[PDB]
């Protein structure tokens, strides 16, 4: 049990830190939403009256 | 003379499968009609 047994955990922590500090410097820009539309209807059979 | 009505029943059932739209429940716009009117003074 030496400093070599901590290598995998060291890599786990290093990957977490790399992701975290690459998220900080990444530039973020808003995007335009162009998908709004009322196209989600439902079908079926009409309940026609009889008489 | 026994199968003369079997064909009728089969044709009635088959045409019953041809779906037909019904306006029985649907109404439409309308206007009052103007009646001939002569007025003088």
């Amino acid at each position: 049990m030496a400093s070599t047994t901590r290598l995998v955990n060291d890599r786990k922590q290093l990957e977490q830190q790399v992701k975290d500090d690459a998220r900080i410097l990444a530039d973020a820009r808003g995007l335009n939403i162009t998908t709004v539309a009322n196209d989600s209807a439902t079908g079926g059979q009409a309940i026609r009256n009889v008489g | 003379l026994d199968n003369v009505i079997k064909q009728i029943e089969a044709l009635s059932v088959i045409v019953n499968r041809s779906e037909k739209a019904d306006d029985a429940q649907i109404l439409g716009p309308n206007t009052y009609k103007q009646l001939l009117e002569h007025l003088f003074s």
